[PDB]
């Protein structure tokens, strides 16, 4: 059962993230900000900073995590670590 | 013109029916009452068939007349929604009431500025010419 | 440069009813106050060689201070489709110095008819309508006396479109429709 | 616009007239001794010639109604105007506040 | 007559359609086409009430179009020869009558007309009248029409209305 | 049986009477104030400035309903908002008018945040802003940070720029809906007026592009700001002097 | 005896129309 609810609930916060992605590059971001790959209870990738004037942004669901908590992974550059930004 | 027609068509067609049914309804309720002989059926059932037909034709024409009503409330609406040469007259009207406000205000606020501004004035003229000396 | 061509349908309505037409109008357009405009145009033609004689139509704002004369060459008609059901002409419309009259004739365009228009202008999007009386004009120059062409005023729904893409005619058939019961507009041809 | 609520008003008085009509024909039907003979005839006359009347007001107030029932919802609003002068009446609160304000400091002034 | 019929209609679908919603994407667009558009056999339809089928895409070799066969169920009208149908009268003229049913559209000929009929052409708005006035008819009124036959053209049918026969006409 | 008919039919007449002798009426007045059309059964109106030239998509369907009548504001246009504007020395009516008026208050101001984010956005302009929800931070001189957030209610403050912002956005609306866009002369086309004079009575470029200018409404609210600023400054000084 | 007319008041004139437009193009009753 917390299998179950736990992946619904998580596609359904990627879903919500996905169309908040979407409303922000209608109406304000305009081209600023892009959307790499998106799958469906898999991950979503965000690029910001663009090349014309790249980097990703992935929040993905792994079915259960119990060993390590599941966060967002920037892929392409791993961030450095300064440890009051990257906690945010 | 087309959609126009329809609409014209439509209100019509309502009153024409209207009043057919009304005049029928009570035409049925007259070929009907009149006591007229009896046989085979038998009052029992003639008699009890007759008073629900009565009721039922007399809740028809109070339907007819509700319906009449509603038509007529309405025609009122969409005379008070959409008449057009009275909306424009009363959009007109409107404009002139917020404009003689705007108007007035704008001058009662000019006035102010200017007096406040003599006052103003008044007080730099004083204040910088204090002797003090801390 | 890319061509203008106007999408042009005339109607006439009656002085009696000009009242309700033009509170009708007023509704369906774009909320501005009416321009009330009067204008005297006169038209110019070039007797050249060729049959046809080019005509360039001159128009000057007579009661807007300050605003400089129109010329204007209109080609002739375009239209073949039943279903645009709208007269199409290609147009050139050039703004001009006061100095127009006589560059005209030294050029040798010849004046031939004159006529003052007076009326209201109203606009939707695109679309503009025009309701004016034309007068006749009579003495050899001058505005200050004008008899009635008709009791009646043309009213015409142009468009001066870019020339890309269609349906332009579509969206003012359908303007067109909602005054066709207050006044009857249609494509007429210009000839007869 | 007047003229709308008047024929409105019409209307409904003589919907109403002849509904009271038609139920007292029928009551006099019912009745056993019907001694409105005459009476009730001119009842029978007058509710036919209310029921016309309605028709005949209704298909020229329908007309009147398709004269300029264009269809067309209408633009022209007068939300520029009143705009405007909400943004004028707030400004004219907003510079009393201020005045008032002053007002209060000189006071206090004085009052030392 | 108003005729509930299934039909079978074939869908040309551009591959950019293809992805999400491709499927109701046909559907969308079956209904794009066939309103709006009469045939002769079938008559003028008026609305498709629901899709019986979608049938298999076949691509045609080299134009990388689809055909969709579709079975949906719709209701059409067509006129037939020698019936009676109520009509409505659009415009009224010395030469014929044009009257509309629907989406059809009816000319009546004044040969059809009755011979005691005649044109009213003093009165403001045309119609014709009786000399005794027993029968009056006019724009925008109910009258019944035979129709002499069913033809067709360009998606679009016109019949011509006959009043010879009895039961005719306004009442 | 005619007993019973009689019964029916008295008592609907007189319940007609009883509702014959204010809908009407309320309908009426609200017509007046705001603009109405009529579509099926549930009468509509208009509640944007969509007449007023504004190119924002949002439908401003109110809808009407019996209860002596009440209005239905659309969803997300309740409660109330307001602008606030603020700068930080670091880094009587009627049931239905109220509510009426109060949600497109709150759609003009939804307008004016949706103008002033995406111009923060997209046009390149000195000292950059940030746009994080409802807030745009700027930063026009550099001891300055002036703050610009759409208060949303969803039941320090300087008001001169608030109240300019309105105005400003009232004026770009009523640039498209102008009466300088008409031809007088019938002829001629359409457009504004100085550029049709910009032909016969020959201008340069700089009355050209004077005539067609791009800025925004972001730009213009901080050139503001910066000159409140420096006015205040200067005042400051001169008090101490 | 529902009467038969009651509004036949013509908006537009068609014998206008052609006129207008005649002039307006040609130019009858102008020269």
């Amino acid at each position: 059962m917390y299998n179950c609810l736990h992946s619904f609930c998580l596609s359904l916060q990627l879903e919500v993230l996905h169309s908040q992605t979407l409303m922000l590059i209608r109406e304000r971001w305009g081209d600023l900000v892009q959307v790499e790959r998106y799958h469906a209870g898999k991950c979503l990738s965000l690029s910001v900073w663009n090349q014309q004037v790249v980097h990703k942004v992935t929040i993905k669901i792994d079915e259960n995590d119990v060993s390590k908590p599941l966060q967002i992974f920037h892929d392409p550059p791993l961030p450095a670590s300064d440890s009051k930004l990257v906690e945010r | 013109p087309q959609s126009k027609e329809t609409l014209l068509q439509s209100y019509n067609k309502r009153l024409k029916d209207d009043i057919k049914s009304i005049m029928d309804n009570f035409t049925e309720i007259i070929k009907t009452a009149k006591i007229e002989d009896e046989t085979q059926v038998s009052r029992a059932t003639q008699g009890e068939q007759d008073n629900y037909e009565m009721h039922v034709r007399a809740a028809n024409i109070v339907r007819a007349g509700e319906s009449l009503m509603k038509l007529v409330s309405d025609l009122k609406q969409f005379l008070i929604l959409n008449d057009f040469p009275s909306v424009n007259e009363a959009i007109d009207q409107r404009n002139q009431q917020l404009r003689t406000l705007q108007e007035e205000c704008d001058r009662k606020l000019i006035t102010l500025r200017d007096e406040i501004s003599i006052d103003l004035y008044e007080l730099e003229e004083e204040y910088y010419s204090s002797s003090s000396s801390l | 440069t890319i061509n203008m061509m106007e999408y042009l349908l005339q109607g006439s309505v009656l002085d009696h009813s000009l009242e309700s037409l033009i509170h009708r109008l007023r509704g369906l357009c774009d909320n501005m106050e009416p321009e009330t405009f009067l204008d005297h145009e006169m038209v110019f033609l070039l007797k050249g060689q060729q049959a046809s004689p080019f005509v360039l139509r001159a128009r000057r704002s007579m009661d807007r201070a300050g605003a400089p004369w129109h010329l204007r060459y209109l080609g002739q008609p375009e239209m073949g489709d039943k279903n645009r059901h709208a007269l199409v002409r290609n147009c050139v419309d050039i703004a001009t110095s006061e100095n127009l009259t006589d560059f005209l004739m030294e050029m040798g365009f010849r004046m031939d008819h004159e006529f003052v228009a007076k009326g209201h202008l109203f606009r939707k999007g695109i679309m503009k309508i025009m309701v004016y009386k034309i007068f006749r004009i009579l003495v050899p120059g001058n505005t200050d006396s004008t008899e009635a062409l008709s009791l009646s005023y043309l009213v015409e729904l142009s468009v001066v479109a870019p020339a890309g893409q269609d349906m332009v005619s579509d969206d003012m058939k359908n303007f067109a429709e909602q005054l066709k019961p207050l006044v009857h507009l249609e494509k007429i041809d210009p000839k007869r | 616009l007047a003229n709308e609520r008047l024929r409105a008003l019409e209307d409904i008085e003589r919907e109403i007239g002849a509904i009271l009509q038609n139920a007292g024909t029928v009551i006099l039907e019912l009745s056993k001794e019907k001694t409105n003979e005459r009476l009730l005839d001119r009842q029978a006359a007058a509710f036919t010639a209310s029921v016309q009347h309605v028709e005949a007001e209704l298909s020229a107030q329908i007309r009147y109604l398709t004269q300029v029932a264009t269809g067309q919802p209408h633009e022209g609003s007068s939300y520029s105007s009143r705009k405007d002068c909400q943004m004028a009446l707030k400004r004219v609160d907003y510079a009393r506040l201020k005045l008032s304000d002053v007002a209060r400091t000189c006071e206090q002034m004085l009052e030392n | 007559m108003f005729y509930h019929i299934s039909l079978e209609h074939e869908i040309l679908l551009h591959p950019r359609y293809f992805g999400p919603n491709l499927l109701n994407t046909v559907k969308q667009k079956l209904f794009t086409e066939v309103e709006g558009t009469c045939t002769g056999k079938y008559g003028f339809v008026i609305a498709v009430t629901t899709i019986d089928n979608i049938g298999a895409g076949v691509i045609q070799p080299g134009r990388g179009f689809v055909l969709y066969p579709v079975k949906y169920k719709a209701i059409v009208f067509r006129p037939f020869k020698g019936e009676v149908v109520d009509a409505v009268v659009t415009q009224v003229n010395k030469v014929g009558l044009f009257t509309e049913i629907g989406p059809m559209s009816c000319f009546i000929s004044r040969h059809s007309i009755p011979s005691e009929m005649e044109f009213d052409p003093n009165s403001n708005p045309p119609c014709y009248k009786t000399m005794d006035e027993d029968i009056v008819i006019q724009q925008d009124d109910e009258i019944r029409l035979k129709i002499v036959g069913t033809r067709v053209d360009k998606n679009d049918i016109f019949a011509i209305g006959s009043l010879m026969d009895d039961y005719l006409g306004l009442v | 049986s005619l007993a019973g008919a009689a019964q029916i039919l008295l008592k609907g007449a007189e319940r007609l009477t009883k509702s014959v002798t204010d809908f009407n009426s309320e309908l009426l007045r609200l017509r007046q104030h705001w603009k109405l059309r009529k579509v099926g059964d549930k009468i509509l109106g208009d509640l944007s400035y969509r007449s007023a030239g504004s190119l924002f998509p949002h439908h401003g369907t109110f809808e009407v309903i019996k209860n002596p009548l009440d209005v239905q504001i659309p969803s997300d246009l309740e409660g109330s908002a307001y602008i606030k504007v603020s700068i930080q020395k670091q880094a009587g009516s009627p049931h239905w008018q109220t509510k009426l008026e109060a949600a497109q208050n709150v759609l003009l101001c939804k307008e004016i945040f949706a103008q002033l984010s995406r111009e923060a956005v997209q046009i390149k302009s000195q000292v950059p802003h940030i746009v994080v929800k409802n807030q745009i931070i700027s930063q026009p001189f550099p001891s300055l940070q002036l703050s610009i957030s759409l208060c949303h209610s969803s039941n320090d403050h300087l008001y001169v720029l608030e109240h300019n912002l309105h105005l400003l956005i009232r004026e770009f609306h009523k640039q498209t809906l102008s009466s300088i866009m008409m031809p007088h002369p019938a002829s001629a086309p359409f457009g504004h007026k100085r550029m049709r004079l910009s032909g016969p009575q020959a201008f340069d470029k700089n009355e050209i592009n004077s005539l067609q200018s791009s800025e925004g409404l972001l730009e213009k609210i901080i050139k503001q700001a910066k000159h409140i600023f420096l006015r205040s400054r200067a005042a400051a000084t001169i008090d101490s002097l | 005896e529902s009467g038969g007319l009651r509004p036949n008041k013509q908006t537009f004139n068609p014998t206008d129309t052609n006129a207008l437009v005649a002039a307006v193009a040609f130019g009858k009753g102008l020269s």
